[PDB]
């Protein structure tokens, strides 16, 4: 009368390692309190006001950033449940670009909410339900929210207002200096053909000199030296080779075969005159930059010197593809001479050092080209890798206003807008679906909660004056950062604007995730084991 | 103690009743955790593998496939499904809640020192008036898209959530209408089921066409041909070494050179055919050339090919030239021997897709394609495979449908009845096998139990109401999962597969009889 | 902290948040800004390293020395790193950046 | 094939024949001849409990013998 | 440092202890499937080291997964092997006998009685048992269809495939029948090679069938070609169809430009003279061992011509022996005698999710395939295992056409006569001579104890009834447990299972009665 | 659990597993004492662990000579020696009935 | 399907160095078995001789 049997049927059976957990308080509760958790450590980096956080990967690589998709990424989650909701957030990533932070508060609030409401006595399928219909509310809802549209994407100071918002939750400090950086680098590419393509914008860091000094080049930046002689070209003819720079050989096997003493004389002597000839006819089209997708011979590098032509030698294909479309050239097979129309061109390239790196620099004068690059300064690494972060927020933000111009008023003014109209739908409907629509209206205030709370007021006094506002009805009133008292603001007057596709989509997402936790009914964790990858 | 043990002494044995036993309570474990996958209403659960996959089901074949189990009876009986999984692709959650139920009503008389022989002559007495009946109780019928929509939407709906399954109702039966050829088996292979991860799980539909997990490995080649014609190879256009060890031997750079020069003549012979057989079919820049190799490709020919205007893709996959000469409707070659304008495919469309690091690569647009391609679309990895199982499910009870003429009712409304039969032809058994009758009886009572309970309502009065209105008005009424109320599922359009009702009760009863005859369990092959 | 029958992260993951953790890094900072602070001026002095073979190393310049020192605190790393970007820009005064920055953040 | 060679021996002293390791005469030609042939009555293949042996019966130009021992398992 | 006369780990046990450890492990392999012998008996479930499941109630499979120290009990494994692999049934039975006859041995050695006087008599008594089953026997007339199919059901009333009697008795008939072949005088059956079972999960019993050809698991190689050809004329290869390096080393010396391209268009050729030899024929199926390669498809295809690769060599010689064809090997050497016609019918179609190849309208096909569909793979193997004992048993009766009385009645016949002999040898070997001979009790008495009746009462009656003049075929009924008989039961034996049964059974007891030492430990010393 | 939280070295059965394994003791109980019942039957020889021989089939004998450390078995074994205590008879029927009753429900 | 588990009821409740033997071939023939071995054990001893 000590110890407690396992009981009869699967309980028995269950394996040495694994874990079985059914009904409410096993498995749903705990999965909302994983994920509640989850929102709670990435809760505090939403907004301007968010902070960093220094995260230290397996690899003892050090990560520091506000990025929610970052930061998600390089945490080792394992409760399955968190893994589920950090897949939605890096689909919100991929898909858009921003919101993943606002994903991951939604669903975390969604999931308490739900959690609620099952603790009064609701059921899983109503709650769902309820959630589902106020998900299609919310998205019938968005499109009227919509306060202005970009009108203009070839304008370099529309766009840099436009993106300064979504790149001002990061480095909140120094927004502009960036947004017009991003915005000349955006501008230079997005031609009169309406595609935008985000891996045209390549970033270079070069540590050292602070990151108000960072610029846009029209071209690209290689951290490398030239191989020959010549280093700067005025007027410069590349000619890209995909091969070696060096004499073709066969394929299957070469053996020179040596039967007189005149061929082993001669053989030598020819191979460098072949070579030379090869080189010259190069030389003779105009060409005065030659980039080799391999390695350089030495006999093929000698003869380059002789005939004043600048070698640079691009380690992988990805770099060689994007010079051949920065300067258009086709990367030739063979040592032939190029042709006309395959031959590249550019303004200038030349071999410069930036701080104590060599970088060889193929520079437009035109205020075009298929790839523009920005060169990034800094003091420190981790601070050049989170400027980066903004600058890919900022691009993908620039991507999705080419794919949709609709823009609704930002600063939790939109989330407060849907929540009042939620709750006044919801209201209305009868049934048990009530409860469940008001709950997802409420969900809405995390957002401006989260802010409030990282800029340091009260988030109830904020709450309540968004409300009184959009009573009185004045939709595009959210809070006001820069204030030490709760205080709210106009956003469409203070250009505070987040894109309508990615609020749309985050929701979506989010409604999306948050349902589908809610479906699990029982988990059957298999033993944990090993696997390092 | 036992003989085994007597001679190994690290042997376990278990005899007489405790084989009985130890089968029983397996069988009543496995049933157990999959009461609650039957039904639409039935939970969905959650399976975290040792690498840490998430994997959200409600297939009883799945769900067992993933059990961490490891007694002797689950394995048969995962046997067992799986093999139900396999021929008829639907019904392994029944299957196993009719094998455990079996068991229990069997171990309910045989507790009673009844011998377990009785019962499976019982048992077998009762299957084959079963199956009687249920031969006498199909709906034989022509099926239209109607009847199959109904079909593909009973088993969707179990499957997946119902707006999903409303969308997959559409896209597999017009997949299985497509592809199937008059008074010709239905080939499966010939829908591929190709899955994307970006948009929503709604997203999913059916191409009429083909779509290629690879595209065109050259920048310059064309992202989109308007009109396009299908040339389906199967010729390696890269280096071959030849088979006999070579080698090259020369003197002079000279000879280096033309050697280099003249050891691709090989490859470049079968290229300008390609070029020369484009040039003579399409004159204009209007149409194109998509040339589809099973085989790999070397850069050099994808530059040759590139500088004529024609896309081409390397690495296709095997079943990929029947399914592209079924839907573009060329001829796929082995060697360009003798190829003539007769043997090129043709499609409407021919365009790329880039998602992140993949290309996908659409060909649609076909005069009338006999094969064609069913897109699965999701945010999750997780989605996708249960999409795609929900998809395999569906396609299998579509085909088995249009197998044969005839369909069942559902809802558990041919189990009340053939209950209710077996139960009047019971006095017609000579012996104590009216037990055993009985047991099969009850047995069957399972699947509109364990449906009433998943729908929340109680267990016992909606069966005694269900048993009443059939037996009053002789109809097929079957559970109604949103009142509980009896209802006549041929109306509704509650259909179930015939074929697999047979395999069912076959199957059941077999392993049934075979586990209640056992009466020893030996693992004696150690030492 | 109740423990959870699953837990959130991997176990062994340490988290420090709030003022503390902050206080904490400026410590650091302290701490290594005071093992340069000795090389500065007409009157500095030289560090003296050895690594685990042996092989000593003698210097005056603070970025010779935080390279050499095997710094692994999240937040004193930053100083290393200036101090490494300070030399690789203009090569002298690595010395004066980690002085300044741990005299701001004290 | 894979004749063990004792029993090639013992079958080729028996029947009359005679073991060629080549064809090769002392004309320098590879040739076979009629002469170096055995004979025998009667060649078989017998079955014995599941497995199978070739029986040369009744050899010519000398007489041999072998026992088969039937038991009841491999240690009788 | 001891001394060690013998080594450390070697261990010598003798007298009277081994002989009682020998037969009380007899005994105890006999006790192990007592209980599986009979109409009513129970199946039992052996877990396979590897993971597997196998359950049976055939007598070898359970001695065959049971792993035992003592030598007897190896020695009784042995015994239930030769059994099954001489005549295929009986296994049971003769694990039975062997421990019934060992046990009354053991009962004179506890006496003062030499085991070489227990031998001799047991000898004797083997011969007198053989010559009373000789005698006992009645002759069948293998032409009635009706007689086979009534003993091959006799033989598998006992097994898990009694419910489908009839069909699995056709099954093993009609693929006995067309796998019997005669040739230069010479008589065979050969069921080991020919006449494969494939089982195939899924689908009912009721549709297995035997097929008059044989069925593969193989689809076309490429998808143009024909899945249905109504009659095809088909040729068997074992070469590949492919270019092949040659056995000597064969480096190439290539000086000339043109000589690479040259190579590479000879080797193309040589696949297409190599194609165009087969074609001459003008074939319809290429069946092959080896690879085909990819240029020798599209070579086939132009002359229309279906061709399947990787084909295993047993499965090719089924082909063979089912469709009339030779297999050759260099298709110059193709003659029109090797060209395969006869097959009425190939067709490849989708089982579940898979292809399988069908040529399934031979006429006069002398190799089979029997394709079993099932609700799983144990059901499956059970049933291959019984209509193995079926085909087998009807080899027997083919092979010799004597029968026997079953239900026990033979054995209390010459349990009878043994005992009646015995009255007139008034020596001293005459006790082991009746004990052996009632010995033979213990199958009529397994059988009344698996059917449940009282064991006493009823060999009771047996026996009385047994000394009766014309009685040799009263037996005990399995299911009801009451003496009946046989000519009106109809479970009749063949003569060779029981001769083989008595044989086996007493040469074992011979062979454990002789061992009175046991050494054990030493090395190997290979 | 909630309970295992609290104590991580805590032996829970709750909802349906408590009935089963309940159950599924009181079905061994009766297995065991079925033999007991009536003048036909079968003798129990019970050795303790000094090597003692007791030969007997009384009901609360046996249930106390048996090695079986089971909550359910516990009660029912109290059960068993308050009958014996007042009536001293029964003790076999009780446990059977104990057992059956709970099959039954 | 590698472990053959106790059955449930009283083989499960068993204490662990407990042994339980029922039946004919389990306890009395073990009985009569041991019985006879004492029997050998002191049988040469009875007589004169
Ligand atoms: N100047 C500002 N004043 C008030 N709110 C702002 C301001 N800039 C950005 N926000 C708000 O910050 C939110 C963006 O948070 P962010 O850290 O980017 O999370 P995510 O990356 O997931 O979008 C937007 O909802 C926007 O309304
Ligand atoms: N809409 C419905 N209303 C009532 N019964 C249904 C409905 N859909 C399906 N059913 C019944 O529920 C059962 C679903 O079984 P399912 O969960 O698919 O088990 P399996 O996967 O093993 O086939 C079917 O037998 C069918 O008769
Ligand atoms: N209908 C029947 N009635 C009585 N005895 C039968 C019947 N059918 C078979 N038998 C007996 O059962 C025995 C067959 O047992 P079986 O399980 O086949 O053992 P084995 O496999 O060793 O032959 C035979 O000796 C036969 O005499
Ligand atoms: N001579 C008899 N004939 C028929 N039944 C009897 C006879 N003697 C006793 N019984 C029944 O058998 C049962 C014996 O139970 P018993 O073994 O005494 O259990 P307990 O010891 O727990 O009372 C009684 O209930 C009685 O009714
Ligand atoms: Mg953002
Ligand atoms: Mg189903
Ligand atoms: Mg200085
Ligand atoms: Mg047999
Ligand atoms: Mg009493």
């Amino acid at each position: 009368a000590l110890h407690v049997p396992k009981a009869p049927g699967f309980a028995q059976m269950l394996k040495e390692g694994a874990k079985h957990f059914s009904g409410l308080e096993e498995a749903v509760y705990r999965n909302i309190q994983a994920c509640k958790e989850l929102a709670q450590t990435t809760r505090t980096a939403y907004g301007p006001n968010g902070m960093n956080k220094m995260v230290i990967n397996h690899l003892e690589k050090l990560f520091v950033t506000n990025d929610a998709a970052t930061i998600l990424r390089e945490l080792e989650v394992q409760h399955p449940a968190a893994k589920m909701i950090v897949m939605a957030s890096h689909m919100q990533e991929q898909e858009v670009g921003d919101g993943t932070n606002f994903v991951l508060v939604f669903a975390g609030a969604l999931l308490e909410l739900a959690e609620e409401l099952l603790r009064i006595g609701l059921s899983v399928s109503e709650v769902i339900e309820g959630y589902e219909i106020a998900c299609r509310k919310a998205h019938e809802i968005l499109p009227n929210l919509v306060c202005c549209s970009a009108k203009n994407l070839r304008d370099i100071d529309e766009v840099s207002s436009l993106l300064r918002t979504s790149i001002m939750s990061k480095q909140y400090g120094n927004e502009v200096f960036l947004a017009k950086l991003i915005a000349q680098a955006c501008v230079s590419i997005f031609p009169d053909s309406g595609h935008f393509n985000v891996d045209n914008i390549r970033v270079c860091k070069i540590l050292g000199s602070g990151i108000s000094s960072s610029s846009v080049l029209h071209g690209m930046v290689f951290k490398k030296e030239t191989e020959g002689d010549v280093t700067s070209v005025k007027d410069a003819k590349i000619a890209v080779y995909s091969c070696p720079f060096d004499g073709m050989i066969t394929e299957t096997k070469g053996t020179v075969l040596i039967k007189t003493a005149e061929e082993l004389m001669n053989f030598s002597k020819g191979e460098e005159n072949l070579m030379d000839a090869q080189v010259k006819a190069i030389a003779d089209t105009g060409a005065n930059v030659v980039v080799t997708g391999g390695k350089v011979a030495d006999m093929a590098l000698h003869y380059a010197n002789k005939y004043n032509i600048m070698l640079v030698r691009l380690n992988s294909k990805w770099d060689l593809r994007r010079l051949c479309k920065t300067v258009g050239a086709t990367a030739l097979p063979r040592l032939t001479p190029p042709v006309l129309e395959e031959m590249g061109h550019c303004d200038s390239v030349y071999l410069s050092e930036v701080g104590d790196t060599q970088v060889v620099v193929f520079k437009h004068e035109k205020e075009d080209g298929a790839i523009s690059t920005i060169v990034l300064r800094g003091s420190t690494d981790n601070l050049m890798d989170d400027i980066e972060r903004a600058v890919d927020d900022g691009v993908n933000t620039f991507k999705v206003l080419t794919r949709d111009k609709r823009l609704v008023p930002g600063g939790g003014a939109t989330e407060i807008e849907l929540a009042k109209q939620i709750t006044s739908y919801g209201e209305t409907c009868p049934g048990l679906e009530q409860y469940a629509i008001k709950k997802f209206a409420e969900a809405f205030e995390a957002i401006p909660r989260a802010l409030a709370e990282n800029s340091g007021v009260k988030a109830n006094e904020v709450i309540s004056k968004l409300y009184a506002v959009h009573q009185e009805g004045n939709k595009n009133v959210g809070l006001d950062i820069e204030a030490e008292v709760p205080a709210v603001k106009d956003m469409l007057e203070a250009g505070i604007l987040d894109t309508y596709l990615g609020k749309y989509w985050a929701i979506k997402l989010a409604t999306n995730a948050a349902v589908t936790v809610l479906r699990v009914d029982q988990i059957i964790m298999a033993k944990p084991a090993g696997g390092p990858k | 103690m036992a003989a085994v043990k007597t001679l190994n002494p690290k042997a376990e044995v278990a005899r007489a009743q405790a084989a009985l036993a130890v089968n029983i309570s397996a069988a009543r474990g496995l049933q157990d955790v999959l009461r609650t996958n039957l039904g639409p209403k039935g939970t969905m659960k959650m399976l975290v593998s040792g690498a840490g996959d998430i994997k959200l089901t409600k297939d009883g074949n799945v769900l067992l496939h993933e059990m961490q189990i490891q007694h002797p009876t689950a394995s048969l009986i995962a046997k067992v499904a799986t093999a139900q999984d396999d021929i008829t692709g639907d019904g392994t959650t029944s299957n196993v809640l009719i094998i455990g139920e079996l068991l229990k009503q069997a171990d309910l008389y045989i507790s009673e020192g009844l011998h377990p022989r009785i019962i499976t002559e019982g048992f077998e007495a009762a299957k084959e008036k079963a199956l009687q009946f249920l031969e006498e109780v199909k709906v034989s019928r022509e099926m239209d898209r109607e009847t199959l929509i109904d079909v593909a939407r009973t088993s969707l709906r179990t499957k997946v959530h119902a707006e999903l399954a409303d969308v997959l109702t559409e896209a597999v039966v017009d997949s299985i209408l497509a592809i199937k050829k008059q008074d010709e088996p239905i080939d499966l292979f010939m829908i591929e089921i190709m899955e994307m991860k970006h948009k929503s799980e709604t997203d999913t539909s059916l191409i009429r066409g083909l779509v290629l997990d690879h595209g065109a490995r050259h920048p310059d080649m064309k992202k989109r041909v308007e009109d396009a014609y299908i040339l389906t190879c199967n010729v390696s256009l890269e280096y071959e070494k030849t088979e006999v060890n070579s080698g090259f031997f020369y003197k002079s750079a000279e000879e280096r050179e033309k050697l280099v020069k003249a050891e691709r003549k090989f490859i470049e012979d079968r290229v300008k055919k390609i070029i020369e057989l484009k040039r003579k079919v399409c004159g204009d820049s209007d149409k194109g050339f998509v040339v589809i190799n099973q085989k790999g490709i070397d850069p050099f020919s994808l530059d040759a090919l590139s500088k004529e205007g024609i896309v081409a893709l390397r690495r296709a996959k095997r079943r990929n030239m029947e399914r592209l000469t079924l839907a573009c409707g060329g001829v796929a070659l082995n060697s360009f021997d003798d190829l003539s304008p007769d043997c090129l495919g043709h499609a409407g469309l021919v365009y790329e897709y880039t998602l992140g690091e993949e290309k996908f690569t659409f060909i649609e647009k076909c005069n009338n394609p006999r094969s064609v391609t069913l897109l699965i679309k999701g945010p999750n990895k997780h989605t996708l495979t249960q999409i795609k199982d929900a998809v395999r499910d569906g396609l299998r009870a579509v085909k088995n449908a249009i197998d044969d003429g005839c369909v069942v009712p559902g809802a558990g409304a041919v189990e009340v009845a053939m209950a209710e039969a077996l139960i009047k032809h019971k006095p017609s058994v000579k012996g104590r096998a009216q037990l055993g009758v009985q047991a099969f009886a009850d047995a069957l009572l399972i699947i509109p139990k364990v449906l009433a309970q998943n729908s929340g309502f109680d267990l016992q009065e909606t069966l005694v109401k269900i048993q009443a209105e059939h037996s009053e008005s002789g109809q097929l009424v079957g559970v109604d999962l949103n009142t509980g109320e009896p209802m006549v599922a041929a109306e509704v359009g509650v259909w179930d597969n015939y074929c697999v009702k047979k395999q069912l009760l076959h199957s059941c009863t077999v392993i049934a009889t075979n586990i209640l005859l056992v009466d020893e369990i030996m693992r004696a092959g150690m030492s | 902290m109740m423990p959870t029958p699953v837990i959130l992260l991997k176990e062994g993951t340490d988290s420090s948040q709030g003022i503390p953790q902050l206080v904490s890094n400026i410590s650091a900072c302290q701490v290594i800004a005071e093992a340069v602070r000795t090389t500065l001026g007409p009157r500095g002095m030289d560090k003296l390293i050895v690594d685990g073979r042996g092989k000593a190393t003698i210097s005056n310049d603070g970025a010779t020395i935080l390279k050499l020192l095997d710094v692994v605190h999240p937040a004193a790393k930053t100083l290393v790193d200036i101090a490494k970007s300070q030399d690789a820009e203009v090569g002298d005064g690595t010395t004066s950046v980690t002085l300044l920055a741990a005299e701001f953040l004290k | 094939r894979r004749v063990l060679k004792r029993d090639l021996k013992r079958i080729a002293k028996a029947s009359g024949a005679t073991i060629l390791s080549t064809l090769a005469n002392l004309e320098g030609e590879e040739t076979f001849e009629a002469a170096m042939l055995g004979q025998a009555e009667e060649v078989v293949q017998e079955r014995i409990c599941d497995d199978e042996l070739i029986l040369i019966k009744n050899t010519k130009a000398r007489t041999s013998a072998s026992i088969i021992l039937r038991g009841a398992n491999d240690f009788m | 440092r001891p001394v060690l006369v013998l080594s450390q780990n070697t261990k010598r046990e003798s007298g009277r202890k081994v002989q009682s450890g020998n037969i009380n492990a007899a005994k105890t392999i006999a006790d192990i499937i007592r209980t599986c012998l009979g109409p009513k008996s129970m199946m039992k479930m052996l877990l396979d080291p590897m993971g597997g499941i196998v359950m049976t109630n055939d007598g070898n499979a359970i001695l065959r997964e049971i792993q035992v120290q003592h030598p007897a009990a190896k020695s009784m494994i042995e015994i239930s092997r030769t059994q099954d692999e001489e005549v295929g049934d009986g296994t049971t039975s003769v694990i039975i006998l062997a421990g019934e006859m060992l046990s009354v041995a053991e009962h004179f050695l506890e006496q003062q009685m030499h085991p070489t006087v227990v031998i001799s008599a047991y000898r004797k008594a083997l011969d007198d048992m053989i010559s009373t089953l000789k005698k006992i026997s009645i002759p069948v007339d293998i032409s009635d269809s009706d007689m086979m199919l009534n003993i091959i059901n006799s033989s598998i009333t006992t097994k898990a495939i009694s419910r489908w009697s009839s069909l699995a008795c056709n099954i093993a008939l009609d693929a006995v029948k067309m796998v019997q072949f005669e040739e230069n005088g010479r008589k065979e059956i050969d069921i080991k090679k020919y006449a494969r079972v494939e089982k195939i999960p899924g689908g009912i019993i009721e549709d297995s069938c035997v097929l008059r050809g044989v069925m593969i698991n193989k689809d076309v190689t490429h998808p143009r070609m024909r899945r249905y050809i109504k009659n095809p004329r088909i040729v068997l290869l074992d070469s590949s169809l492919e270019y092949k390096k040659g056995e000597s080393q064969t480096d190439i010396e290539i000086t000339r430009e043109e000589d690479f391209t040259r190579i590479l268009q000879m080797e193309e050729e040589y696949i297409q003279q190599l194609c165009e030899d087969i074609i001459q024929l003008k074939p319809d199926v290429v069946i092959t061992e080896k690879g085909i390669s990819d240029l020798a498809q599209h070579y086939l295809m132009r002359a229309n011509i279906t061709a399947i690769r990787r084909v295993r060599k047993t499965d090719n010689n089924r082909i063979a022996r089912a469709c009339g064809a030779r297999i050759v090997s260099r298709p110059e050497e193709l003659r029109e005698d090797d060209v395969g016609t006869g097959a009425g019918l190939l067709e490849i179609k989708k089982i579940g999710d898979e292809y399988f190849t069908f040529i399934t309208d031979c006429k006069d096909p002398k190799a089979c395939t029997i394709l079993l569909r099932g609700a799983s793979k144990e059901i499956l193997s059970e049933v291959e295992r019984n209509l193995q004992d079926a085909m087998q048993v009807c080899r027997n009766v083919l092979l010799d056409p004597q029968l026997v009385p079953g239900g026990g009645a033979s054995e209390m016949a010459v349990a009878h006569a043994l005992t009646e002999k015995s009255k007139a040898m008034t020596g001293v070997e005459q006790w082991p001579y009746r004990a052996v001979a009632q010995a033979l009790e213990v199958i009529p008495r397994t059988l009344i104890q698996n059917c449940g009746a009282s064991t006493i009462r009823l060999l009771t009656s047996l026996r009385a009834k047994h000394t009766q003049e014309n009685c040799e075929t009263w037996g005990v009924n399995g299911e009801t447990g009451t003496l009946v008989d046989m000519k009106e039961l109809g479970i009749w034996e063949p003569l060779a299972v029981k001769l083989q049964t008595y044989k086996t059974a007493v040469e074992t007891a011979v062979l454990l009665l002789r061992i009175d030492d046991i050494v054990s430990g030493h090395k190997k010393k290979g």
